[PDB]
């Protein structure tokens, strides 16, 4: 049993910048008995470093491994956008083998003026249940995007629910899907529905239009 | 490559045999949803030896059938707090017990609420959109309870702009996720008879065609 | 309980000499004979002779008398026959087995066996052949893949433990014969860890290992 600290956590760094990840151990561990792992957005963790010095067979030697006794540091000499992942330092030194809290690397490249689209309800769940409208915000950086629903030119309450996907391995961009489920009957005089987006991207709030 | 089983939905007070098709141990590794990995146990089919962490001891039996070469856990006597994704991973021995190759993973979901079917929802592509680059269309999956539902387009062909959003809890324990794809094939479209969805608990598969309205 | 380990498939020429060596793993030839037992391919066992290293005594069947010498080296505890002056009709698998004495000469523990193949034709090397797993097969249960062994002359050729189906070699147009090895893997995708397909040829002493790829 060894509780262990990690790096600050979320890190914003431009591509081509060195990244340092720390792994202090509350209890002393062997100078070379710790292994740094990397898990991609939605997948199984892949071994990056074993023994705190050696590299896993087929791992590009940007991911240098060092540190001994108490503090172990993983240093990524160059950064590409295919490094955005969660890194865990596991001390297979003691027992039971304690995984690290984990650090998240976010590669800081672009601000991606977003693309806003509406997908207004159609006559398949307007023939059962509760319909739902949706607002897609495809290709945008970073995660600082807020969408508020506008109904018949009147602002809406907190009955939304926004879901944002993780950055793509090559694209390194963040797409969104704010949803407004409604009572299946309530589509009478509310002629127009829209989502208002505020972003680093694009001067204005980019509102939209349904009519139909 | 390590190929596992599929999302068991069990009831608080049940039993789950997660099967990892398997001189190499299998070590199992929990990960509570939105949390950080733990250790759960290790076996070697070559010797039949098994070892378990102290907390999970008296509730877990990790076995393997060396002849047919397939390893299993059996977390009997489990509570609602064990709803987590469980991985199987390859040992290396004594001083080299780092987890080399991993399994895809098998989300166990343990609470006596329900199992509900992926009611697929209208797509309805927007008319006046981009000038050809990205005509966005997506077939939505709402009203289902137990995750997973994988939704590939073109039964796993169109893999170049399939944006999938993580399921978010609705008013009921059910949650919903949305799938979208971008086509340059504006009018007509080549392949538009698409949207395969697989639900591991319900075992219900729905395929629908997209129409520009 | 002494396991008996023998020698390996001598290929000799019609008019030669073969010393089949049965080893008494343990270091211990006790008061225990070695009796040798023929078995022509696809036929029924015979008797060939008996020895006791404890006394050096040997005895042979009448037909095989003047052609066979069965000896043993009690000190290093290893027994041998030496079928000199043999024809083409002695191509058979030969076993070594443990006696019990006078009224109890039933053959308790047996040797693995050593196929002598006697005809002046050739020795040819196990040319291993493509595997090529079928793509669209079972839905995970059995992804069948097998590395074939064709074009070799003298048997045996060990090949490939839970679904290794091996087929007996069958004569081709030439005196050479071919056998096929197949295995079922639950890992259909990438169908990988089977990159051994180790084969051992006792006469040629050629070992070939190949990797399977799903095509």
């Amino acid at each position: 049993e060894i509780v262990l600290t990690q790096s600050p956590g979320t890190l914003s760094l431009s591509p081509g910048e060195r990244a340092t990840l720390s792994c202090r151990a509350s209890q002393s561990v062997s100078s070379s008995y710790l292994a740094w792992y990397q898990q991609r957005p939605g997948q199984a963790p892949r071994l990056l470093i074993y023994g705190a010095s050696s590299r896993a067979t087929g791992i590009p030697d940007r991911f240098s491994g060092s540190g001994s006794g108490t503090d172990f540091t993983l240093t990524i000499g160059r950064l590409e956008p295919e490094d955005s992942a969660v890194y865990y330092c596991q001390q297979y030194g003691s027992s039971p083998w304690t995984f690290g809290q984990g650090t998240k690397v976010e590669i800081k490249r672009t601000v991606a003026a977003p693309s806003v689209f509406i997908f207004p309800p159609s006559d398949e769940q307007l023939k059962s249940g509760t319909a739902s409208v949706v607002c897609l915000l495809n290709n945008f950086y970073p995660r600082e995007a807020k969408v508020q629903w506008k109904v018949d030119n009147a602002l809406q309450s907190g009955n939304s629910q926004e879901s944002v996907t993780e950055q793509d391995s090559k694209d390194s961009t963040y797409s969104l899907s704010s949803t407004l489920t409604l009572s299946k009957a309530d589509y009478e005089k509310h002629k127009v529905y829209a989502c208002e987006v505020t972003h680093q991207g694009l001067s204005s709030p980019v509102t939209k239009s349904f009519n139909r | 490559q390590l190929v596992q089983s599929g999302a068991e939905v069990k009831k608080p007070g049940s039993s789950v045999k997660v099967s990892c098709k398997a001189s190499y141990g299998i070590t199992w590794v929990r990960q509570a949803p939105g949390q950080g990995l733990e250790w759960m146990g290790r076996i070697i089919p070559i010797l039949g030896i098994s070892r378990s962490v102290q907390k999970f001891q008296g509730r877990i039996t990790i076995t393997a059938d060396k002849s047919t070469s397939t390893a299993y856990m059996d977390l009997s006597g489990l509570t609602s707090d064990d709803t987590a994704v469980y991985y199987c991973a390859r040992e290396g021995g004594s001083g080299y017990d780092f987890f080399d190759y991993w399994g895809q993973g098998t989300l166990v979901t343990v609470s006596s609420a329900s199992t509900k079917g992926p009611s697929v929802f209208p797509l309805a592509p927007s008319s006046k959109s981009t000038s050809g680059g990205t005509a966005a269309l997506g077939c939505l999956v709402k009203d289902y309870f137990p995750e997973p539902v994988t939704v590939s387009w073109n039964s796993g062909a169109l893999t170049s702009g399939v944006h999938t959003f993580p399921a978010v809890l609705q008013s009921s324990g059910l949650y919903s996720l949305s799938s979208v794809v971008t086509v340059p094939s504006s009018s007509l479209g080549t392949q538009t008879y698409i949207c395969n969805v697989n639900h591991k608990p319900s075992n219900t598969k729905v395929d629908k065609r997209v129409e520009p309205k």
